RNA sequence: GGAACUUUACCAGAUCCGGACAGGAUGAGGAUUGACAGAUUGAGUGUUCUUUCUCGAUUCCCUGAAUGGUGGUGCAUGGCCG
């Protein structure tokens, strides 16, 4: 099922900006888990899957693959609109980008 | 008509606006809600009846607003073309579960 | 060819309001549960 | 005039389900012991309502089914299946002699050269 | 009752169709033995980065 | 008193026998006894695939060799003095295991 | 390539969208999602229906697109192989 619930689409965003990259393995049947906070989280990789398609498709993130894995990259622009989507704080930044 | 406008848009983060009469009600009758804001053009004698009953029951506060155009067009349930004037979905009742 | 007639495209039955169809109108209670 | 193991119809319906299980051969059985924790198919009440909807003196209308490795149990004798066979299904009456066999063994996918 | 349906004979794993390569997905002469998991063409193009070699 | 044993394994032969040595030269500066190193038995990894995409033409086949080889070094050391002797930039490859036996 | 299911590419049926995105229509007075029971059915499969609920702006409709495909062409190619 695609049907994303909107607390898990705000997991996932949030993760994302946090860790500036977000690894998942390209099956249908299977369940990603990601670190916020402490703790977990768990998403069928299905839902995370159709989130990043139309991340991608928005031209807000760059892809990779290889292995069965994917790699999606926030970029710049996907950085702002991540940014404006959680409200978060103009100094907000991605682990990747703070020193 | 004036704070609540800022109300409503802190408690869009975090999700806690909720909106829609059904859902108003279903926080009021099971709690977790502390507070809804009803619009007096609803159109529906039963419908303001109702919101205000449920809250009183649970003793939670009540707002009225003049206008339920202006109180839809707070919550962000406009369509946009920035013609937010193009269509706004009619927002009667706004309970609010997390303050921000 | 099809034998059988075409299922038709589901649609729901709204109705409006269905939020004071529950509650008796005060003293208010639900009418179930 | 129809036994099986020696038993007659109606003894045959009064046995129980223990009792036919030791009464069946092996891999009647075994299917037995593998499906006692799993909920029986609909097919079995199926053809209950169509034996108790018919009057005395004719045959039940025909239960239409995809289901082949289901043992023919007493009960099920005087039931119509009809049995997939891949592309059609195909009524058959269940007789005495066919109890303890599979439904599948009854519906001819393939036809002679 | 579609969302139970879906996939349930997958739901299993169990058979050929339960196991894929690990490089490229296809449930083809898969290579089983040291637990590689890697079908026969992509063994043969990444053996050397595996570490096996062409001897004998 | 107690034996610890270095169990030193790879798929290298050179950085495993330069592993091995590195290690037998310290033990040796440290003035303690010293059982080893045992060549443990090298094991082969085979696979044989054949060698077309598809299936056609002569069915030739290709034979993919994988060797490990395997040291172990016992030391009548204190696990303190094991460890000082181990803590040296080690080869790419190589796997070092330390084991107390009974 | 020793195929019970899967694999599977074939046959007879039934599902899902795994049609992103963009522009319009509807839309918290609810876009939609998922279902108890009876029946439709091979299916104590909400597939669809009756009658009742439940979610919640994630989705549906409709146009252009897009995607996936063991679809074609190995006499358009790469790589590999003979
Ligand atoms: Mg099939
Ligand atoms: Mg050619
Ligand atoms: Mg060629």
């Amino acid at each position: 099922s695609t049907y994303v619930p909107k607390p898990s689409r705000d997991n996932v965003y949030r993760f994302f900006f946090t860790e500036g990259v977000i690894a998942c393995k390209k099956d249908r049947m299977g369940t990603w888990t990601g670190t916020l906070g402490g703790n977990t989280f768990t998403v069928p990789c299905i839902q995370v899957m159709q989130l990043m398609r139309s991340l991608k498709s928005r031209n807000l993130i760059k892809e990779q693959y290889a292995w069965r894995h994917y790699y999606w990259t926030l970029n710049d622009e996907g950085i702002a609109y991540m940014r404006s989507y959680l409200h978060l704080a103009p100094s907000a930044m991605p682990n990747t980008q703070k020193p | 008509e004036d704070a609540v406008r800022i109300v409503i848009q802190k408690s869009l983060e975090a999700n806690g606006l909720v909106r829609g009469l059904s859902e108003v009600a279903r926080t009021l009758d099971c709690k977790t809600a502390h507070m809804c804001i009803l619009a007096d053009d609803c159109e529906d004698e039963e419908y303001k009846k109702l919101v205000t009953a449920l809250a009183k029951q649970g003793n939670i506060d009540l707002i009225n607003v003049e206008e339920r155009e202006k109180l839809a067009q707070w919550a962000g349930l406009v369509r946009r073309d920035a013609g937010e004037v193009t269509k706004t979905l009619k927002c009667s009742s706004v309970a609010i579960r997390d303050f921000g | 060819i099809f034998t059988k007639p075409k299922k038709p495209t589901h649609r729901h039955k709204l109705e409006k309001m269905r939020a004071l169809k529950y509650f008796k109108v005060y003293k208010v209670e639900r009418t179930r549960q | 005039k129809f036994t099986y193991r020696g038993l007659e119809i109606d003894p045959l319906l009064a046995l129980s389900e223990e009792e036919f299980k030791a009464l069946v051969h092996a891999r009647a059985r075994r299917n037995m012991n593998r499906h006692a924790d799993r909920r029986p198919p609909v097919l079995l009440k199926r053809l209950r309502e169509a034996k108790k909807h018919v009057k005395v003196g004719e045959k039940p209308k025909a239960v239409k089914t995809h289901l082949r490795d289901v043992v023919i149990t007493p009960e099920m004798v005087g039931s119509v299946v009809a049995i997939y066979n891949g592309h059609q299904f195909n009524a058959v009456e269940i007789k005495g002699e066919m109890i303890g066999h599979y439904l599948g063994e009854f519906s001819m996918s393939y036809r002679p050269v | 009752g579609h969302l139970d349906q879906w996939r349930s004979r997958q739901k299993i794993g169990m058979g050929k169709g339960a196991r894929c390569c690990v490089i490229c997905s296809n449930q083809k002469a898969l290579i089983r033995k040291y637990e590689l998991n890697v079908c026969r063409q992509c063994f043969r193009e990444n053996a050397e980065h595996i570490g096996f070699t062409k001897l004998r | 008193g107690q034996t610890v044993r270095l169990t030193i394994t790879s798929r290298n032969a050179k950085a495993v026998e330069s592993v091995t040595s590195q290690l037998l030269t310290r033990a040796r500066d440290e003035k303690v006894t010293i059982h080893g190193p045992v060549r443990l038995p090298t094991r082969t990894l085979k696979i044989t695939t054949r060698k077309t995409p598809c299936g056609n033409g002569t069915n030739t086949w290709d034979t993919f060799e994988l060797k490990i080889y395997k040291r172990i070094i016992d030391l009548h050391a204190p696990t303190e003095q094991v460890k000082k002797i181990t803590s040296f930039t080690m080869e790419s490859g190589v796997d070092v295991s330390i084991t107390i036996l009974d």
